[PDB]
């Protein structure tokens, strides 16, 4: 509920080149990831957060979600590259 | 690595690298010129393709190395440079201009203009004004539009160079055929006689020296 | 929507594949493009890039032919490509 | 205007011909915006013109 | 001449001059390429022909390792008579309190 | 958000007030550590808490392993 | 689907088992078309040389 | 679902329902013992399904590659 | 390891100190009650840390092994 | 913090041949690697280092970084030679 | 397995080996010469390329064996101590000089020097007066300069040998044509009369042995 | 700027192999304890030594295991 | 403790290519045969399979064997892989 | 100058001609630095010059 924002009419009268679509995707993903890693590490360092059941039960979910997200991005990327190889490769 | 997506992107790039070399580097040109020479001398299987592609790849290394090194140190550079999504996307984009400048310097202006206009008419609609940038600063065109223009430009110029090299051997062939008809030996296949004259002509020219010199000097002042 | 970029790459390669059927025969006829000159790994890489440079529709929306029998279609396109190769 | 001007790539494709004064630029700029179909902003440091 | 070798050696258990004695007894010492460093410390620089450099580096490393089996710290015992006081601690049971002098 | 947080939340909307009750009972007991009436209540509340937190965590673990298996079979 | 319902359903095991079918089948369909076009072109080249 | 478009109950429902009932009283042994076996059977079902879908796709990929 | 160009120990001493106080008078109930807490927290801290460091190693390894 | 050095200036490319830059890169990598392997081995034998919880938390990171570094280099070199095979054999 | 980055380097080299043989060894020359013999005799499909290449590969090993042996014993058998970047770099480089000297023996200086200057890229377009055709050397050119100059020299040498090999067979068939025109028999092609003559000429010369021997003798 | 290469003690380790103090001391402490299994002063010592020996031996085994998996994974990457 | 060493084992000159094979093959087959035997009789002996200081040695021996045979196999395969490409092409 | 001079790969591309007097090198160096667009530094052992 804190600081929500959404873009509208994203494709209604302008379209990006694929060259840019890839670049925006990469950037928006890489920064979110790096911030999530820092958040986890900080929640581990603070002595008041690693010793309270309420805060540990929150940290378990963060680690689970990070691990699932990075695994899904990696698998889809590998599979999509494979198809371009099968197209170009004589 | 300090970040996981930065790693995934690097492994993808390293998986597509060979096609980028096969379609966006002078290798496409050297490879053609040597096959043209072999056609000219009337040979079929010698030198082997593996030998000619070997030298073509080595020579391409001297020409491409400086910009690959530049991009490498640019992306290794340890000094703090970006903070947020807009700064990262600009930092990555800025890192590719060393290679856009290369493609643009050798691509034909007319082809670059064609592939650019035909993309604008896909995205924004064919009624969008046909640019006719006849006096032009082509505004950092997209690399997907820029790359096939380079490929067809190099094919053009390699064919052009290959044409010139035939003309002496063409002379040799027509001369031999005329002197045999002057003697009436209509049943003699000229190729048997004309092949060694071609070989000794090329050796006397020292073709491979002249040719490999000029092909490199075309890319550096 | 999470998978949209993945599908958008697959729409691209399906369009390029159906364009190759119409562009490659031209590369067979012309005297500066045939495999007596341009051969090996460059050949496909260049043909595909050209086909993508000329495909008429936005590359990021689903190809319209998914509902059709593939062979009659491929033969149709190859015949058209042979006719263009002759005229050029 | 006394301020640097930045024009977007798309807006840079339009062409104009004639003979202009620029006497009162802030007014002129507005008038031209509605004829050409441009939109513009001013942060206090530079004027940005977009399609 | 272009084959000259050079190396830095650090010894924990053996002095530079101690190693020199070894070289001299061996008849391996060579005053054209002597060791350079502090006689009192355990770190030095050496340069010369390959054979000489290699031999020096190996020999010194083995000397240092074998001296991990030697021991220096022999204990000694002093017997000291007290001339002015009793050695043992004392307790004074005051009628009201017990008090101790160590 | 996510489904594993949905599963985690399906417990916390299940035990309405326990999270508060435990701390409140602790404060009372700490005020008079020797009242058997207080002790008896705290034993119950503390046990109910220990069990709630263990069941929650093991369930989240299991659903995490189901998803990690499926995302591998995508390959 | 563009800004309706929600993104990022990497996590529910019932919808995540429906995505597996589609992600596989579309990859196979695209792989098949790539071969059919090569075969067709190769058949035309085979006849025209011979 | 409440919906059919013209042209019993599964483990996915039964698990969601038993979890929902349990979460109201996490310390009742009858409910716990009723939930262990539903969560186990759901884990087994959801593994076996995905493993066999994977086998059928690798078969079709091998066919296409064999005729390349 | 730093991401190149990106902009952006007390508990150990505390446990050592409490140990040194306790060792001097092992029979003091207040020193015992204090040490019990410091040691329990230190134990939990070290465990949570090392589990997290393994989880990140295993994600990086899985990524590499996917393209390898 | 005990002993440290850094190399400040890198030689100009204008005087060094293309194969010198390779020899020089290779050598530096091979030495930093042998030195890390040795360091880890020595940490595992000092009985003070092998039994103190503080020091073990360090050894675990050191061994995870060594493992990732060598897996990275061994992957990218294989991709590198695979490109040459693709261009020449084809 | 020693240092594992040395292990990676060894497996990489082992993978590239056939292209190095195909572009930096006298296999390059022997392969061409034998095929030209077949063309000069006018045979289209026999002996097989499998046979001709097998022979060429065998013969080239005799010439290269002395070098690989020395490189092996220098690198692998000898244990040595080295401790820093510079000492290792020099040690590694010194091992290649046995091969470097072979390339410089069979490569052409002005071309090698051109490629060196091209990869420094310094001050480029340096004139012919920056050179004075010196004779005796202690230069040590790069191997990335030496490989292509070698390839481009070997090919030219092969073409030259192929010039001489054609001549006798060219004489043999113009004589046959002239005799057939001295008779009336201008309707009949020489080829079916000419081929056996070429085969006897070649066996009487024992050309295969003279070729193999003389090709080897150049590298002794 | 780049971190220093370090410098390599090539000879030292392989011939630093030799009988460890730790096993020797473990067996000695056991032989002292077995003479009087009820002395607390000896039990306290042996608990500590045996514990340290357990940790050391495990840490070593897991390390050898890790270093050899890297080499097997390299070779399997190139074949 | 009963031990023997054969010292005058090898000739270091340049020698015909045919015999470098025989000598490499024979020396390698011998080394692997004895290595394997010592491994198995280290497991069968009850005084060695149960001592933690001995097991740590057997672990290293097994791993070294595994790596050595993996590498001889890999390099031999790439060796014949070169020849078959030069000849087919 | 009495100091070894190290010139950057980039700055070594520039050329010069004329007749020069090295009477006070520190001053001449400062002069030409600005005319040619160079920058320089002196650590006490050698003079480094860059573009
Ligand atoms: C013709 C070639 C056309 C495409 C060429 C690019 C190949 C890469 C395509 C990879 C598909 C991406 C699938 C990601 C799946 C996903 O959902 O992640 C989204 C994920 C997050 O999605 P979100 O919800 O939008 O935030 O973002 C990513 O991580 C994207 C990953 C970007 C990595 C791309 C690296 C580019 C390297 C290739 C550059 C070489 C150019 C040469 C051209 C070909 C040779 C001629
Ligand atoms: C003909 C060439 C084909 C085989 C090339 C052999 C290259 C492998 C050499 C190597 O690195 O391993 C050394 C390897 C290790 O020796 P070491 O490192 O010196 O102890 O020695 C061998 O085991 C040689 C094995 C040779 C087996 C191949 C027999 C050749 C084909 C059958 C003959 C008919
Ligand atoms: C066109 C004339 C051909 C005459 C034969 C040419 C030489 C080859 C065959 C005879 C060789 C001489 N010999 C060895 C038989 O004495």
């Amino acid at each position: 509920v804190i600081g929500q924002a959404v873009n509208i009419r994203s494709m209604e009268t302008d379209i990006v080149s694929l060259d840019d679509r890839l670049l925006q995707a990469f950037s928006g993903s890489a920064i979110a990831t790096a911030v999530d890693k820092q958040t986890i590490t900080n929640r581990i360092e603070d002595p008041n957060l690693v010793t309270d059941p309420k805060e540990l039960a929150i940290s378990q979910e963060m680690i689970s979600d990070y691990n699932l997200y990075v695994s899904m991005v990696s698998t889809l990327t590998r599979k999509g590259v494979g198809a371009v190889e099968t197209l170009l490769r004589s | 690595m300090g970040n996981d997506i930065s790693l995934i992107a690097l492994l993808a790039f390293s998986t597509l690298l060979p096609f980028i070399i096969a379609s966006g580097t002078c290798f496409v040109k050297f490879s053609i010129v040597f096959v043209m020479v072999r056609n000219a001398l009337g040979l079929q299987q010698i030198p082997s393709n593996m030998t000619l592609n070997g030298v073509a790849l080595l020579l391409s290394m001297f020409v491409m190395w400086p910009i690959m090194h530049d991009a490498y140190v640019y992306f290794e550079d340890e000094d703090v440079t970006f903070n947020d999504i807009s700064s990262l996307s600009k930092h990555v984009d800025e890192g590719l201009d060393g290679y856009r400048d290369y493609l643009i310097k050798y691509s034909d202006r007319e082809l670059v203009q064609f592939f650019e206009n035909a993309q604008l008419k896909r995205q924004y609609g064919e009624e969008t004004e046909t640019v006719k940038r006849d006096k032009d600063e082509i505004e950092k065109p997209s690399i997907f539009a820029l790359l096939p223009a380079y490929a067809l430009s190099e094919i053009k110029s390699a064919f052009k160079i290959g044409f010139y090299l035939y003309l002496p051997f063409v002379v040799v062939d027509l001369v031999v055929s005329s002197v045999l008809l002057a003697l009436g030996m209509m049943m003699m296949s000229p190729v048997t006689i004309s092949t060694p004259i071609k070989l000794v002509l090329f050796v006397a020219l020292d073709g491979w020296t002249l040719l490999s010199k000029g092909l490199i000097l075309q890319y550096m002042d | 929507m999470f998978y949209a970029l993945y599908f958008e790459i697959h729409h691209l390669v399906a369009s390029a594949a159906l364009g190759f059927a119409r562009v490659a025969p031209i590369f067979f006829f012309l005297p500066f493009l045939n495999s007596g000159v341009l051969s090996g790994a460059p050949r496909n890489a260049i043909i595909i890039l050209v086909a993508l440079g000329v495909w008429p529709h936005a590359l990021n929306e689903a190809p319209p032919f998914l509902s059709v029998a593939m062979i009659p279609l491929v033969l149709q396109e190859a015949a058209v490509g042979v006719m263009l190769g002759c005229l050029l | 205007l006394k301020e640097p001007v930045i024009v977007s790539k798309m807006a840079a494709r339009k062409k104009i011909t004639g003979n202009f004064e620029f006497h009162d630029p802030n007014a002129l700029l507005e008038k031209l915006s509605l004829q050409l179909g441009l939109i513009w902003y001013f942060d206090g440091q530079a004027i940005y013109i977009y399609d | 001449a272009s084959e000259m070798r050079n190396a830095v050696v650090s010894l924990r258990n053996v002095s530079l001059n101690e190693f020199n004695n070894f070289l001299k007894r061996s008849g391996l010492y060579n005053k054209n390429y002597p060791l350079r460093g502090d006689n009192r410390k355990g770190t030095f620089y050496v340069s010369g022909p390959p054979v000489y450099v290699d031999m020096v580096v190996n020999a010194a490393t083995m000397m240092d390792k074998q001296n991990d089996g030697i021991e220096l710290g022999r204990q000694k015992i002093g017997v000291m008579r007290l001339n002015n006081t009793f050695v043992g601690d004392r307790t004074y049971n005051l009628r009201d309190q017990k008090m101790v002098i160590p | 958000s996510g489904y594993l947080d949905d599963v985690s939340a399906k417990f916390d909307t299940g035990v309405d007030n326990l999270q508060t009750q435990v701390t409140e009972a602790l404060d009372k007991l700490a005020a008079k550590p020797s009242d058997p009436a207080l002790l008896a209540a705290y034993q119950s509340k503390l046990s109910e808490y220990n069990l709630y937190r263990n069941a929650q965590s093991n369930t989240v673990k299991v659903f995490k392993d189901i998803d990690a298996a499926i995302i591998q079979n995508f390959r």
